[PDB]
RNA sequence: UAAUCGAUAAACCCCGAUAGACCUUACCAACCCUUGCCAAUUCAGCCUAUAUACCGCCAUCUUCAGCAAACCCUAAAAAGGAACAAUAGUAAGCACAAUCAUAGCACAUAAAAACGUUAGGUCAAGGUGUAGCUUAUGGGUUGGAAAGAAAUGGGCUACA
């Protein structure tokens, strides 16, 4: 007993909100990408080839949880947290003046255990 | 039409240790390829423009490392095989930030960094003067 | 296949649609450009190939060109040379063949009524006019063509230039007519500058061989030359060096007439040189006239060295030196 | 088990090298100075001399992960010339490519 | 001749893959990376220790979906969380292949020390670029 | 000499090895252990033979362009298939070409170079079909693996 189910492109909204859709990374799903994309090298008489089963795709990351809309809704929610900048400090030759010391501290961030 | 009612409850609280003020953030991005890269600057321009930073953003030099091995499996030295690994640099540096606001920035950007690419982090942390140096004699 | 162009085209606008909505623009100000950059976005495939990243085009634009039915539902094909293997490349010789007929007897009309008012229209030497290509040829008839072919097709086409043209016949011959507009190599020529009081000022920039320049010339002072802080005597002992630097000014005789500072960084003796040589000939081309200028660039001034070290290959010594080779 | 045994024989050898690395470490330091006198230095020779033989790290040799081969292996990869070029052919490694310039 | 990374011409009727189809000089040309780390950057370290991981992972999941893996795994390794992308066949029952992915997110969990995300996606056959 | 091996015409000779005081080391002499790396297996383990069984990887023609599925034709067909003012040739595809990289073009370089030939090199990167070891052709420790009568290949130093 085989089932083949539709994806979610048949019953995707025009107007549905893409952050509730790509919240966080995705490996990019094509069943919940209405988006027909299309990547690869061309055959001479063929075609670029279709988003389903392309590994091109899935190799490269997806910017679509990062979608200029979901960036300012996410920003929005992030000035709570945010402190505001003194304005009598604009100009570096008062903070040489207040504050001489500087102090360089070196941080990094690597994928891994 | 089924939207959820009360959404949103954060802990925020105001401690009254003042707040750490750096001078400059240096954001160095290491990438193999640079369509992530320029994403990422996009992406990372948009949410600052929405927080307020002004971040300004220059490409340094890339890093190629080339190295040569054998082409043959027991015996071929004339033939050889050389192997290519670019670097690619992106150049984030922010002013006039606290330490919350870095904070968030960092927690923003670092929540959503791609999983080919690398990134490290300089602080420049503004300090007056310790305690045994203000005005001390011996 | 029809059908399935007819359902990706509903798929692109709805796709289109979508990436509007998800991108935040106006899906009807929504556009291709808009389209690429949204992809280039959303998909950062880093390829050096860019046939090989993701592209969402029209599919009209991603899908090759298809011929048309060539019969009808009875089997009859529609052209009348459909059984000659190439349609459209025959159709389009016969109809070149029957206006250059027509077009002969109109002049033997012409000529036996004493009637010359025709004007010689071949010469297209100012506007920049090519014949088609064999590509620019099969881009146009759908079906492949053979170099034959094509270069009769061109031996035709000229012998119907070579006559007497009509109204319509120089039109039909436009439309296989390709205006190359790559001839003015002109430079493009600084204005003259005035910074902070100062006049006849200007600046050049050259390079050869991992040298790099910058000259910061005047024309209303003396003729010396300031290299990194230090006289040029002193930073080219060689002759040759000095010669180099002779070369431009020599030429339009502005050897006492030109105040100049060089900052060069890389290379060596020489490559500095060629380097401050190559950004003083650029910048001197504001100071002389139109005319001047093509000298210079005729005598090798304004142009660029490309001649750079090449890489050494394995299995070798210097890029060309191969090892020594023993037949036995 | 391992690849082979000379690999099984070398992960023994670092094995020993790490567990004695404190005690060579601190062995070193009498022999390699000069403010001390040359009497304790000799018998501090024959201290270091008793230890087993397998707990110097020269006798740690740098083979594959992969093949165990003791020659044509990367320190970046640990891998052999063969297998690192089997897997960069494959794609299975971020960033390696054929060198073209 | 070249044969590292290089499927053999038949006759004409054998079906191969896209990234079969392509010769390894393609590598980021007209084909990308089977995966993605930081190891392999120019001023980072421990590549080694997330190569061993990879082609453990690779005869893993090789020995776990036998027969109906279509193409190679997509290993993406993103802040101490690695993803792991398979192109599966529709040959085994949906109930098997969440017993499945249920213990591998656990086990590889374990093992490594580090959360793994797994990902499946599901093909009528394999999918054929050159000719077949 | 008790003391490896393979390569050894173009395509071997600073070649496996981008690398040998113990280790590396598969060689030898002295000595020890034989379900002896693993959870277990009348099992492990063998650098034992066969590259004239292999795969994986390369050399050569080779910067030569041909190979080849589906077809068609020949007063039969082993086989061949061309005349551009064209006389039986269409041809998916693999090659070539194009494209890509040396961060602007052009050039150049790099890369690529199909089907096959040399029963070409590699059981010693790694796994291996067949034939052979199991108190040994397996597994551990120590010490040695010289030396040049002579011939030769490639490089450095010079003979000013
Ligand atoms: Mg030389
Ligand atoms: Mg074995
Ligand atoms: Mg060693
Ligand atoms: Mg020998
Ligand atoms: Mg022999
Ligand atoms: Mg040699
Ligand atoms: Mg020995
Ligand atoms: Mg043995
Ligand atoms: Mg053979
Ligand atoms: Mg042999
Ligand atoms: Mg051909
Ligand atoms: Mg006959
Ligand atoms: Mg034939
Ligand atoms: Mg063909
Ligand atoms: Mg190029
Ligand atoms: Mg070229
Ligand atoms: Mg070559
Ligand atoms: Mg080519
Ligand atoms: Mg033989
Ligand atoms: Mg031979
Ligand atoms: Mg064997
Ligand atoms: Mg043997
Ligand atoms: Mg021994
Ligand atoms: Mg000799
Ligand atoms: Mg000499
Ligand atoms: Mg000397």
């Amino acid at each position: 007993r085989r089932k083949a189910l539709p994806p979610r492109t048949e019953k995707m909204a025009v107007d549905q909100d893409w952050p509730s859709v790509y919240p966080v990374a995705a490996p990019f799903k094509p069943s919940a990408v209405p988006l027909p994309v299309r990547m690869g090298y061309p055959v001479k008489r063929g075609v670029p080839m279709a988003k389903e089963g392309n590994l091109e795709l899935l190799k490269i990351p997806n910017f679509l949880h990062l979608t200029p809309v979901a960036i300012k809704r996410h920003c929005e929610a992030l000035k709570d947290f945010c402190t505001e900048w003194p304005a009598a400090l604009d100009s570096d030759e008062k903070c040489e003046k207040h504050f001489p010391i500087e102090i360089d501290t070196a941080d990094y961030v690597s994928a891994g255990p | 039409v089924d939207v959820p009612k009360d959404m949103t409850k954060p802990e925020i609280t105001i401690s009254d240790e003042p707040d750490t003020l750096y001078k400059r953030l240096s954001v160095l991005v290491k990438g193999h390829d640079k369509a992530v890269l320029d994403s990422y600057e996009y992406f990372a321009v948009l949410a600052a423009k929405e927080l307020g930073i002004s971040i300004k953003v220059h490409e340094p030099p890339r890093k190629i490392e080339r190295f040569t091995l054998l082409k043959s499996v027991h015996i071929f030295k004339k033939h050889r095989v050389q192997y290519e690994m670019r670097t690619l640099y992106r150049c984030l540096e922010l002013e006039h930030l606290t330490g919350s606001t870095a904070d968030v920035y960092l927690e923003y950007i670092q929540r959503n960094l791609p999983e080919g690419v690398a990134m490290e982090v300089t602080k420049t942390k503004l300090e007056q003067l310790p305690e045994h140096i203000r005005k001390p004699i011996w | 296949t029809v059908d399935f162009i007819k359902k990706q085209i509903e798929e692109f606008n709805i796709g289109k649609r979508h990436l509007a909505n998800m991108m935040g623009e106006d899906p009807e100000t929504f556009t291709q450009e808009d389209i690429d950059r949204a992809i280039a976005y959303l998909f950062p495939s880093g390829l050096f190939e860019k046939r090989a990243r993701p592209i969402m085009k029209h599919p009209e634009e991603i899908f090759p060109k298809q011929r048309a039915i060539q019969w009808g539902e009875d089997g009859r094909p529609f052209h009348f040379l459909f059984y000659t293997g190439k349609q459209s490349y025959y159709s389009l010789m016969h109809d070149t063949y029957g206006k250059l007929l027509d077009v002969e007897k109109h002049h033997n009309q012409l000529r036996a009524k004493d009637l010359l008012a025709e004007k010689t229209k071949i010469l297209k030497d100012p506007i920049g006019s090519r014949w088609l290509i064999k590509e620019e040829l099969e881009e146009m008839l759908v079906e492949k063509l053979s170099d034959q072919d094509y270069a009769q097709f061109i031996r035709l086409l000229e012998r119907l230039s070579a006559l007497p043209c009509g109204a319509t016949e120089e039109d039909f011959v436009n439309r296989f007519r390709r205006s190359i507009p790559i001839q003015s190599k002109k430079q493009l020529i600084e204005p003259l500058q005035y910074d902070e009081q100062g006049m006849a000022f200007s600046r050049g920039e050259g390079k050869r061989k991992t040298a790099k320049a910058e000259v910061v010339v005047y024309g209303q002072g003396s003729g010396r030359i300031d290299v990194n802080g230090v006289d040029y005597l002193l930073y080219f002992p060689v002759t040759q060096d000095r010669e180099q630097l002779m070369f431009p000014l020599h030429f339009l005789d502005r050897l006492g007439k030109h105040d100049m500072t060089c900052a060069v960084s890389g290379g060596g003796r020489s490559a500095q040189a060629g380097a401050v040589r190559l950004a003083m000939a650029r910048a001197l081309c504001s100071f002389v006239t139109e005319d001047e200028v093509e000298w210079m660039r005729q005598a090798g001034l304004l142009t660029a060295d490309p001649r750079v070290r090449e890489r050494k290959k394995p299995g070798q010594e210097g890029a060309r030196r191969k090892f020594t080779w023993k037949k036995r | 088990y391992y690849v082979d045994w000379k690999m099984l024989r070398d992960v023994k050898r670092r094995k020993m090298a790490y567990e004695y690395a404190d005690e060579r470490l601190r062995i070193n330091s009498l022999r390699k100075n000069t403010i001390l006198p040359k009497d304790l230095q000799e018998v501090a020779d024959e201290e270091i001399a008793s230890l087993p033989r397998d707990s110097c790290p020269v006798r740690i040799r740098n083979r594959c992960v992969m093949t165990s081969r003791p020659r044509g292996v990367k320190r970046r990869w640990r891998l052999s010339r063969i297998v690192f070029r089997h897997l960069a052919d494959h794609g299975q490694l971020s960033g390696v490519q054929r060198a073209m310039w | 001749k070249n044969r590292a990374a290089r499927v053999r011409v038949s006759k004409g009727d054998k079906p191969v893959t896209y990234e079969e189809a392509h010769a390894p000089h393609y590598i980021a040309h007209r084909k990308g990376w089977l995966s993605l780390h930081t190891g392999n950057l120019d001023g980072e370290d421990h590549a080694a220790e997330r190569t061993v991981e990879d082609v453990f992972l690779r005869k893993f999941m090789l020995g776990t979906f036998p027969g109906c893996l279509a193409d190679q795994l997509v290993l993406k390794r993103r802040a101490n969380q690695l993803e792991i992308c398979a192109l599966v066949l529709r040959q085994l029952p949906p109930h098997k292949f969440y017993f499945l992915v249920g213990y591998s997110e656990t086990l590889l969990s374990h093992f490594y020390k580090c959360p793994v995300h797994l990902h499946l996606q599901t093909v009528p056959s394999k999918v054929v670029y050159k000719y077949i």
